[PDB]
This record gives structure tokens, sequence and C-alpha cells, in this order.
């Protein structure tokens, strides 16, 4: 529920992220005194992440890995503003993903595997790890598969809203564009 | 006491065998004290130049043991300032590339400088323990940056 | 009536001495090395 | 061979050192 929210800026450091286990959840790790827990915040108006409650980082501060400082070309201790956000209201209608293309790649060039690996399970486990999340175009994520570590790229988002039976929308590759991931999201899978 | 003798060479030897084993303990500050007693104890004496160049170096590596590559850089520039012999010593130029190799948080640079130098002069025991140390810190270092 | 060129060719005379003006260098020099490591030593 | 020899005299001259 995002109806009531403190939404006034804050200034956070970037720092290391706290553990491997927090940057596979790619949730903005939070103190109880900085947000509440399990809510959209904006950062710089364009890096959108949930927000996870973490006695681990003290309050005044925002955790990142190395992923999300490649997006938004952030070095440590940086100063970055952070803000409540509320894409249903900026969006209007289009708030849901309704086709979603991925590139994929090697993160490690000499961990190249023959493995067939099944489109269907790779979007499996996006949904199952990643529900009712925020996601826009050229948003960097790391995806723990079967031990193997991957780089995804979501090159390009549509965005369409409840009750349309076509996607009749055009496919954005624009990062204004963002949407909720849903169980029925088409994801396409790309080389990298 | 041998210092209240005024034997400052018997009190030099007390005090270096006090500074290796308090190194080799952990407590490298207080090693590093003790080294700086023995360089002030040694300086201006013809005799005691050559163990000199190893105070120096000793003191730099407990404070790159501790941490503190700022106090081994002063201590460094100190001894390239007071001891001329010290200045063109290959202890000098040791100490400083250990140091480089520390503020850079490169672990594999530090052990090429540490075999450079056992070629040409060996590393005694002590040496290699401290050494070992200071790449675990680096070490350490890096994995908590990843 | 007519006008000529010439050439020049670099003759074993540098394929090897200019090749040893390496190799006699660095080898000597490794002498010298052993050397002052010698008296390193010795100094010490 | 000069070089040499100088270099036999200094490894006697450690070895008498040494002892």
């Amino acid at each position: 529920d995002m109806t009531n929210m403190d939404t006034r800026t804050r200034h956070l450091k970037v720092s290391n992220c706290p553990n491997n286990s927090y940057a596979l959840a790619n949730v903005a790790a939070v103190s109880p005194n900085d947000f509440p827990n399990n809510i959209y915040i904006i950062i710089d108006n364009l890096f959108v992440f949930t927000t996870r409650h973490s006695n681990d980082i003290p309050p005044g501060t925002i955790g990142f890995n190395g992923n999300q400082r490649t997006w938004g070309g952030w070095s440590l201790n940086q100063d970055v503003q952070a803000k409540a956000f509320d894409l249903f209201k900026y969006s209007g209608k289009q708030s849901y993903l309704g086709s979603i293309d991925i590139d994929i790649s090697f993160r490690a060039r000499g961990k190249a595997v023959s493995t067939v690996f099944d489109q269907d399970e790779l979007a499996k486990q996006f949904v199952r790890c990643y529900e009712s999340q925020i996601f826009s175009p050229t948003q960097y994520l790391i995806m723990e598969f079967q031990g193997h570590f991957f780089d995804l790229k979501i090159r390009n988002v549509q965005a369409i809203d409840l009750g349309d039976i076509e996607p009749t929308s055009a496919v954005a590759t624009g990062i204004e564009t963002k949407g909720i991931l849903t169980k029925q999201t088409q994801i396409n899978f790309f080389k990298g | 006491w041998y210092a209240q003798d005024q034997s400052v060479a018997l009190s030099n030897k007390c005090f270096i065998k006090c500074a290796d084993l308090k190194a080799l303990d952990g407590q490298y500050i207080e090693a590093s004290d003790i080294y700086s007693k023995l360089i002030k104890s040694s300086m201006g004496n013809r005799l005691s130049q050559w163990s000199l160049k190893d105070y120096f170096l000793k003191k730099g590596l407990c404070q790159l043991a501790a941490t503190d590559a700022v106090a081994a850089a002063r201590t460094l520039q100190e001894g390239q300032s007071e001891d001329p012999n010290f200045a063109d010593s290959r202890e000098s130029n040791f100490l400083k590339s250990l140091i480089d190799a520390v503020n850079e948080g490169d672990s594999e640079q530090l052990s090429e400088h540490c075999k450079e130098f056992d070629n040409f002069m060996r590393l005694d025991k002590w040496k290699i323990t401290i050494l070992n140390k200071i790449k675990e810190s680096i070490q350490q270092q890096e994995d908590d940056l990843l | 009536g007519q006008q000529i060129f010439s050439q020049a060719l670099l003759n074993a005379n540098r394929r090897g001495e200019a090749k040893t003006a390496l190799a006699e260098v660095q080898a000597r020099h490794q002498e010298l090395l052993k050397l002052e490591k010698s008296m390193a030593e010795l100094t010490q | 061979s000069r070089t040499a020899e100088l270099q036999a005299e200094i490894d006697d001259t450690v070895g008498i050192m040494r002892d």
C-alpha cells in the first residue's frame, strides 16, 4: 500500500553492497528509520528500486551493487538524491509490462558453459525472485541460475494497461517508460 | 638497564630483540616505537650505519602491518632526509615500493617486490612473516570491497 | 647521355657486431651484476 | 678473464670474512 508515505527528499551515500544475497535481491536495503518496508523509491528521478528493511545499513545511507553503479555511472561514497515514487500516478494507465526483451551475457568470460538454458525457466525464475518491481530500459541485473552468474540488461520494455486485449502500444526504448512485472509478461531473451 | 649504564651497543642489542619479538607478536606499533628509539640512538654513529638502514625498513614494515601506510611514508621520508646512506639504499626503495603497493591495494605487486628484494638481499624469517601479514591485510581489504 | 643511382646493403658486418652489441653488453653486464652482488655481501 | 679473476678473488674474500 503506497497511499501514505513520507515523500521528503534525502541525500544518501553510495556504499559497497552488504553481501551477495542483498545484491542478488536487487532491493535497495534501507534502515527502518529511513523509509517504510516494501515500497518503491526513486533516486535521481530516474532509478527506481524496491526498499527492504536492513539493520546492517545505518540511517542516512543507501546500498547499491555493482551493476546499479554501472547503470548510474556512480563511484563509491557518491551522494545521490532519494525520494518516494508513485508509478501509478506518473504513467496513469500503462502500469504493467507486456513484452520485455533481455540481453543475456556471461559476467565472466572464462565461465562460459555449453549448457542448454531453458527460456521458460529463466522467465519463471525472473518472476519468482522478482515480483511487483519497477524496471526501466538499460537497467542491469545479476542472476544466479543453477549456480551460474549472468548479467541481464533489459534492452527494451513495452508498457500496457490492464484490459488491453491487444498490445497496440508501441515498444519503447526510452527510459521514461516503466512498468510492473506480472506472471504473464512475454520475456524474450537475446544474446549479449 | 644498559641504557642506564650508557652502554649504547648492549642496549641496542636488547631493544632489537625486544622490537623483533613484539612485531612477531602483533604489537606492531610498540615495535615501531622501539625501532624509533634504536634509530635515534644510532644516528650520527658511523659504526651502526648498516644497522640503521635495517632499522628504518623494519619500522616501516611494522607500520604497514598496522595498516598505517601514512606512518610508513613518513618513516621513509625521515630516513631519506636524515641518513644519506638510507636514501640510496635498496631498503629505502623496497619500503617505498611496499608503501606504493599497499596504497594501491595490489597484493601481487607487493609479492613481486618481495621476490625482487629477496633476489638481491635475502629476506630473513622475520621480514617474511611481517610481509605476509601486510599481504594478508591487502587481500582482506580487496575481499571486503567485492 | 643517361644517369645512375646507387643503393645500400647492410652486410653480415652488422648481422653480427650490432646484435653482439646487445648480447655481449647484457651478458658481460650479467658478470658485472654478479660482481656487484658479491661485493654487497662482502661489504656487509 | 680479468673480471672472472676478480670475481674469484671476491668470492674467496667473502669466505674468509664469513670465517
